[PDB]
């Protein structure tokens, strides 16, 4: 590589270069960087809307939101500082921008303080068993923030109640709103309350002079399941400038490839993305943004 | 609902050839001046289609098996054909989905449906002022457990009845593959009296719908109007066709549209 009649030599494999000409290797031009496009991030889900929203289901009342068809961004989630607790369980926060999944459930629902602990799999207590519970294998997360600013109010808030009382531990993602009275004896009830019968909805006493840890903190459970059926929920995207009339190696939404771009006189039906010549080879390609 | 109608009378299914119909753009790959070889799902030149028609008294909504994809080919003046419906057992026993067109927009949704025997949307009450404007929904009772829901954007379609020759044309590829379902659409105008004119076509993509459901059979909706047993439905002619694993050379002009295909 010193000069290049020395090229001749190692090409030839002999100190002795005759009169003439010789290739002594095929010069190609390396990309001088990377290129990258996509289309917009527009048509997402509301995701902060779900957490916004005024009132919120009680937690054996809790409402269960079904997202799918959309893109996700969790960065401003985590960064915007909103939250008093984040937790993943299975999924690290900042892989969930490049995996893509099928079915997104977010659960919503008020509870203690206290009893945001027991929300966790394989849990137990009063909220976990009878109200709530995270099965082992829940790949969500959860998220919760002091809510004592709006739900809270003076004189007491008895609008959200629990289920203290229940014939049995609750199953993993399961909902019973049954008002029936709970029998602890075999004395039996029949709707009345009496001896060995009582109601097993109670009110979460809401005060704005209530302790930091009883504090009611609202609850958004997002339930990552991953089906058969197609995928569709994913990251967001990145869509960085474009460059032309260089050497660059490109990537366009699931293509792949070295070369130079060129705006050409060629019109591609709208209806058709990318082209291809006799080859089977792309000679030119539609911007996944701009048109 | 489960009411049939009065003058409805079945007729025995004849059949009448096609001549290039099937040809569609295989994928978004844009190519011009080259004749390429595709392998797909296609309808077989000269294959023998079924013969179908509702008037106000014989009037068809077979149920029709789907197999891997179909092709429909039907011409219109006061738009009697509604749309589709697609699914195993057509009923709420599992999912299915529904193509129709109110008028207004283009509704696409996948839910457990209600079964009816005679599915359709009516009207009464034209005469001066002439309506047209939907009012009786007679394709499910109830609904439930939606996978997925799309609606078009609006648009005033006409249904004012009228006579004579046939002045529009719409055809139509509807398969599902790799849980993928795929659609295209053409609209063209024709002046066609019965049978079908003989000229060639390129079907467009209509839409994307990524459902992934099985569907073995499928059903056509039509429109009832009268001036729900005894309302009627105008002269309309539709048909179909079943889709084999064919080979066609599509020849790309300049501007990339197919002049001619060539079965093999």
């Amino acid at each position: 590589a010193l000069d290049p009649l020395s090229e001749t030599k190692c090409t030839l494999k002999s100190f002795t270069v005759e009169k003439g000409i010789y290739q002594t290797s095929n010069f190609r031009v390396q990309p001088t960087e990377s290129i990258v496009r996509f289309p917009n991030i527009t048509n997402l889900c509301p995701f902060g809307e779900v957490f916004n929203a005024t009132r919120f289901a009680s937690v054996y009342a809790w409402n269960r939101k079904r997202i799918s068809n959309c893109v996700a961004d969790y960065s401003v989630l985590y960064n915007s500082a909103s939250f008093s607790t984040f937790k993943c369980y299975g999924v690290s926060p900042t892989k969930l921008n490049d995996l893509c999944f099928t079915n997104v459930y977010a659960d919503s629902f008020v509870i203690r303080g206290d009893e945001v602990r027991q929300i966790a799999p394989g849990q137990t207590g009063k909220i976990a068993d009878y109200n709530y519970k995270l099965p082992d294998d829940f790949t969500g997360c959860v998220i919760a923030w002091n809510s004592n600013n709006l739900d809270s109010k003076v004189g007491g808030n008895y609008n959200y109640r629990y289920r203290l009382f229940r014939k049995s531990n609750l199953k993993p993602f399961e909902r019973d709103i049954s008002t029936e009275i709970y029998q602890a004896g075999s004395t039996p009830c029949n709707g009345v309350q009496g001896f060995n019968c009582y109601f097993p909805l109670q009110s979460y006493g809401f005060q704005p002079t209530n302790g930091v840890g009883y504090q009611p903190y609202r609850v958004v459970v997002l339930s990552f399941e991953l089906l058969h059926a197609p995928a569709t929920v994913c990251g967001p995207k990145k869509s960085t400038n474009l460059v032309k009339n260089k050497c660059v190696n490109f990537n366009f939404n699931g293509l792949t490839g070295t070369g130079v771009l060129t705006e050409s006189n060629k019109k591609f039906l709208p209806f058709q993305q990318f082209g291809r010549d006799i080859a089977d080879t792309t000679d030119a390609v539609r911007d996944p943004q701009t048109l | 609902q489960c009411v049939n109608l009065t003058t409805r009378t079945q007729l025995p299914p004849a059949y009448t050839n096609s001549f290039t119909r099937g040809v569609y753009y295989p994928d978004k790959v844009f190519r011009s001046s080259v004749l390429h070889s595709t392998q797909d799902l296609f309808l077989p030149f000269f294959s023998n289609v079924t013969w179908f028609h509702a008037i106000h008294k014989r009037f068809d909504n077979p149920v029709l098996p789907f197999n891997d994809g179909v092709y429909f080919a039907s011409t219109e003046k006061s738009n009697i054909i509604r749309g589709w419906i697609f699914g195993t057992t057509l009923d709420s026993k599992t999912q299915s989905l529904l193509i129709v067109n109110n008028a207004t927009n283009v509704v696409i949704k996948v839910c457990e449906f209600q079964f009816c025997n005679d599915p359709f949307l009516d009207v009464y009450y034209h005469k001066n002022n002439k309506s047209w404007m939907k009012s009786e929904f007679r394709v499910y009772s109830s609904a439930n457990n939606c996978t997925f829901e799309y609606v078009s954007q609006p648009f005033l379609m006409d249904l004012e009845g009228k006579q004579g020759n046939f002045k529009n044309l719409r055809e139509f590829v509807f398969k599902n593959i790799d849980g993928y379902f795929k659609i295209y659409s053409k609209h063209t105008p024709i002046n066609l009296v019965r049978d079908l004119p003989q000229g060639f076509s390129a079907l467009e993509p209509l839409v994307d719908l990524p459902i992934g459901i099985n569907i073995t059979r499928f059903q056509t909706l039509l429109a009832l109007h009268r001036s729900s047993s005894g309302w009627t439905a105008g002269a309309a002619a539709y048909y179909v066709g079943y889709l084999q694993p064919r080979t066609f050379l599509l020849k790309y002009n300049e501007n990339g549209t197919i002049t001619d295909a060539v079965d093999c």
